[PDB]
RNA sequence: CCCCCGUGCCCAUAGCACUGUGGAACCACCCCACCCCAUGCCGAACUGGGUCGUGAAACACAGCAGCGCCAAUGAUACUCGGACCGCAGGGUCCCGGAAAAGUCGGUCAGCGCGGGGG
RNA sequence: UCCCAAAAUGUAACGGAGGCGCCCAAAGGUCACCUCAAGACGGUUGGAAAUCGUCUGUAGAGCGCAAAGGUAGAAGGUGGCUUGACUGCGAGACUGACACGUCGAGCAGGGAGGAAACUCGGGCUUAGUGAACCGGUGGUACCGUGUGGAAGGGCCAUCGAUCAACGGAUAAAAGUUACCCCGGGGAUAACAGGCUGAUCUCCCCCGAGAGUCCAUAUCGGCGGGGAGGUUUGGCACCUCGAUGUCGGCUCGUCGCAUCCUGGGGCUGAAGAAGGUCCCAAGGGUUGGGCUGUUCGCCCAUUAAAGCGGCACGCGAGCUGGGUUCAGAACGUCGUGAGACAGUUCGGUCUCUAUCCGCUACGGGCGCAGGAGAAUUGAGGGGAGUUGCUCCUAGUACGAG
RNA sequence: AUUCCUUGUCGGGUAAGUUCCGACCUGCACGAAAGGCGUAACGAUCUGGGCGCUGUCUCAACGAGGGACUCGGUGAAAUU
RNA sequence: GCGACUGUUUACCAAAAUCACAGCACUCUGCCAACACGAACAGUGGACGUAUAGGGUGUGACGCCUGCCCGGUGCCGGAA
RNA sequence: AACCGAACCUGGAGAUAGCUAGUUCUCCCCGAAAUGUAUUGAGGUACAGCCUCGGAUGUUGACCAUGUCCUGUAGAGCACUCACAAGGCUAAAACCUUAUGAAACUCCGAAGGGGCACGCGUUUAGUCCGGGAGUGAGGCUGCGAGAGCUAACUUCCGUAGCCGAGAGGGAAACAACCCAGACCAUCAGCUAAGGUCCCUAAAUGAUCGCUCAGUGGUUAAGGAUGUGUCGUCGCAUAGACAGCCAGGAGGUUGGCUUAGAAGCAGCCACCCUUCAAAGAGUGCGUAAUAGCUCACUGGUCGAGUGACGAUGCGCCGAAAAUGAUCGGGGCUCAAGUGAUCUACCGAAGCUAUGGAUUCAACUCGCGAAGCGAGUUGUCUG
RNA sequence: GAAAGCGAGUCCGAAUAGGGCGGCAUUAGUACGUCGGGCUAGACUCGAAACCAGGUGAGCUAAGCAUGACCAGGUUGAAA
């Protein structure tokens, strides 16, 4: 059954990450950096990362209840609870790992000029 | 590369070779020296290697298609039922058969062709030539 | 000496398939069929009553090595047992046993009882 | 039912695939009779399949359902009659440890189908099943406690259990314990060790390609060969009549895959500041905020602010912040008691060293007179860090 | 403290805050009499900050007194 | 932050965010009360009380408050 | 009334205790099991398996042969089944050629194995009845498979040996491995394993070579013409590709595509001439050419060289934590190692002299139980 | 044999098939003893946590009740 939730989790997750990763490019007007006008712009970037974190947590606090309250109806025993956790972590941690990595490059451009 | 429809699991055993053929659909060949497990993730891996070296005129008759489905190690406790048969496929290669062979290329484009694609091989291999006749 | 009819052993080193020789005796077709008996529908089969003609066709003998079928010297796989090797995958040495396949070759039969004919 | 095997039998694994807890008023019985799958050429409200027909045809189809064996003289496809899908029985065998279980020639009674020899005691065989007890219902007039019956009992037959955790305790039975208690276990877990090493860490081989040019200055797809064992873990072998668990504070110390220094090579190295790889563990490697942390972020520095061992070094050294006793609270699960690698406030961890080892200090004897006292060095320990600045300089150097 | 998901995200005090106080809201699993939200005074309650002082600390040093050490007297234990 | 407050407790590991409380609420009981102790139509406690009195439950200064859902459960009522 | 999730005291029984611990005199004989089945069973117990005692039997046991039957691990293989390598060919299935895999494919198919009667070299068990048992997870190792990185001094079947309840010697130390199964006594001899420089015995013995690492003392992909030995390609009055000086010629004259890509970023194709002779180009450096070289030529040296292919030995690869080491010392004037031989050493094995014990039969004596005597074996430890 | 009951035979059954037994290699044995063992009792010995019955005391601590005891000093400042 984990092979079913894994997809539904990765698809929806990567679908968002791939989306925001493209939206952040719409913020960059050109060069970025015109006398002090560099940090104030970063404020807009903070929103992209903030909304990203939540989006990655939603799927975790949504797909989990779909299985937790499912294995209680006499269908799936234990030993799968933690198994499902380590499954969403490899997706959540990986996502955040890409976000911070992406922002590291974006910030290097918005401050470059 | 990949199968279409098979059973659940299979077996494993080291037996003698039943195909003492050196030349097959070409001129040169490639024979191993010691038994080894050739993973399906190697055939396609070396395929692109023999393609970037051959310019217009590079055909290969791969007949070492993996037919020995195995299991894969879990990630916690290996206690209970069977394992997952979803990972990779290998094929027992008894020293005496051919895994790689081409035709058309020159000697220099052959002695080095099979030379490059051989480092990822668990065992050592060699090349062959004419003087190979079995049946009609 | 031959040949035909049945019925056996044998159960493709006897089978199929190219072609031929055979109908006098035997053999089949064919003819007819109210009813015995009979077809999911037809008397093609089964079957009752029976010529000539015929023997492409079913049969019967015969030749030809196309294909089937059988198929050994040598030799390798494996190998009881005996003695070892490499971290291992796995591998060898000694004494016997020792087949698949494929090579040569060999065939399309051989052995009876019975009844009918020259 | 196969498969798994040390090849007759047999045989394990929460080992690899699949079926049963029926069905058949008759695919049963007996007797007659019919040559299947499938392709091909040619025709139909057909243009995939079937159907009709003719060739082919070791049967490749079928056999109610699972697989296998069996595979045509038929069990295979039809029809008549029929209902042995029988009572009384079994020589002698298969199989089982026991109780079951399977197969059976021949006997009899009476029947069924062929003309007959004959076949016939369910179904091509293998699953479609359940002891014993307790009770229902037909037949039989063996007991029936003074005799005579009867009640009740016995025997034939048969019915009832989804006893399914199916060789099966009661007619009938769920939870919880962090209030916990007793008997035992390292033939079973968590710490640690160990074996291991998939995962981790790291070294090496191949050269796709980036790198203007160029594969290896650097970086190295795809794939590979080993290493170390500090990580997840697997196995769980000493240790559950007790190997105290994280972390810190204290004390340290050892390895190199060397963070800083130290010498080197290559550079895509002008200098300068680097990279990288090689050699190299003498010595060194800061102070704080947050955190219970190891770990990590940040502040201010530095030659640098290394990685890992040592029972994740160190509690018969300390702390007790963390977690795995009691109370209490919250969310949440639970009808309840209660519950949670969920959080939360609280929470007694044990003056008196034997032996080894260790820091000091003495007492003996020996060192071939008995003394005083001055020394050699076998060997052994300690120490061994580094910045800045100026002098050569603003010189080699470089357009600057 | 209820929010698993990182320290959730801006903000506040700090040189620097996985904490704490304002807020946002996505409350894995707030909430109305297992009461909601709030509240002056009180609490050997818990949490965070500041003032002051300080051997808590950077490092301790010194002094003292009670053992510890030495001789006479009495002389135990767990363990084994 | 928790609780309102003083007060209590886990004599020998936890005094608190426990409990307790003043305050609010649902309900029960007019009889030899509900109720409780009792081998007892004995006795006694509820009370030499008597319903804004008595038991039960929960909740808990004081302040603004106290939503939707009785299907299931239990509770009273009905009744061919 | 100092350990209260139910006080304390006395009795109910010394509750039950399938769990634990302990169980006391000697010698002799035999000698287990950790398997199968069932189990509210899985450290428990039942039945059998295995042990012993004795009564009947008294060769049927046991291995070895022979003939006879049944399997269809190993292998193989295609025309069956599921997958599968290249082309044909057809409107892709099929059919063809070449080529395949396979625990759950199979028309083939062994070894060995199993039932049987039969006997000898053999041989000395076998069984039936009946008394009393214990064991009822077993451990390692090679082999044959599952699991599982064909990872565990991992687990689960089969099988053999050992352990378990067997010492002794060997492997430094070491249930497992190797040699061997210990009746007693012997300052007695021959061997097996394994060894024979010194720490312990026994050739620091022989012959032929391999080695030079100090390998022999935990590894591999992959590298190095390190040395030994086998076998293939071109030449010395062609007086050799490699060493020393010279030439290392031109033309012709478009690509895709650039500011350039008119020898060497990628994608084509790659004639001719003059000659003693010169490329259909194996590099370096530049933005393209220059410039350093390849093949070919002259000369003088030139009885030897250059390319791999196979194995015997070895080097690199090789990084660990309390101090290092093959057991140690050391060992190449080898005490390392491949082959050859012989001698010795060395177990409680075999042997010698003596003795004791268990079972049988053969000469005994006594009227008997019984004793002691000689003989073979045993004395299984 | 289930039993009626019959018997060197008796049950299955209106059949001559088998099971039980007799004859055949023919013990019929019994009582006392010693010794292996089995069963029933403490039943090899030692050890529970716990269960039940009766009894012991609130000179423990928990509380009620009757009756007495005690609270240096200082501060604050209610109603009336």
């Amino acid at each position: 059954m984990i092979s079913d939730i894994r997809k539904d989790a990765e698809v929806r997750m990567d679908k968002c990450v791939e989306a925001f990763k493209t939206q952040i490019s719409k913020i960059r007007t050109g060069g970025g950096g015109t006398e002090e006008r560099r940090k104030d712009l970063t404020k807009i970037v903070r929103g992209e990362a903030e909304q990203a974190r939540v989006a990655v947590r939603n799927v975790r606090r949504d797909a989990n209840d779909k299985v937790k309250a499912l294995l209680k109806d006499k269908e799936i025993s234990e030993d799968d609870d933690r198994r499902s956790q380590d499954d969403v972590q490899k997706l959540t941690d990986a996502a955040i790992k890409k976000i911070e990595a992406a922002l590291a490059d974006k910030e290097a451009e918005l401050m470059q000029f | 590369k990949r199968t279409k429809f098979r059973k659940q699991f299979r077996g494993r055993m080291t037996g003698d070779a039943k195909g003492g053929d050196y030349v097959a659909f070409g001129d040169y060949g490639l024979i191993a020296m010691e038994p080894a497990w050739i993973k399906s993730n190697q055939i396609e891996a070396c395929r692109i290697v023999m393609s970037r070296h051959f310019r217009r005129g590079g055909k290969i008759y791969i007949r070492i298609f993996p037919d020995k489905p195995v299991t894969k190690k879990p990630a916690e406790t290996r206690m209970g039922k069977g394992k997952g048969a979803v990972e990779y496929w290998v094929s027992v290669v008894k020293p005496g058969r051919v895994m790689f062979e081409v035709a058309g290329v020159t000697e220099e484009q052959a002695k080095e062709a099979f030379r490059l694609a051989g480092h990822k091989l668990p065992i050592q291999t060699k090349m062959v030539k004419r003087e190979v006749y079995d049946e009609a």
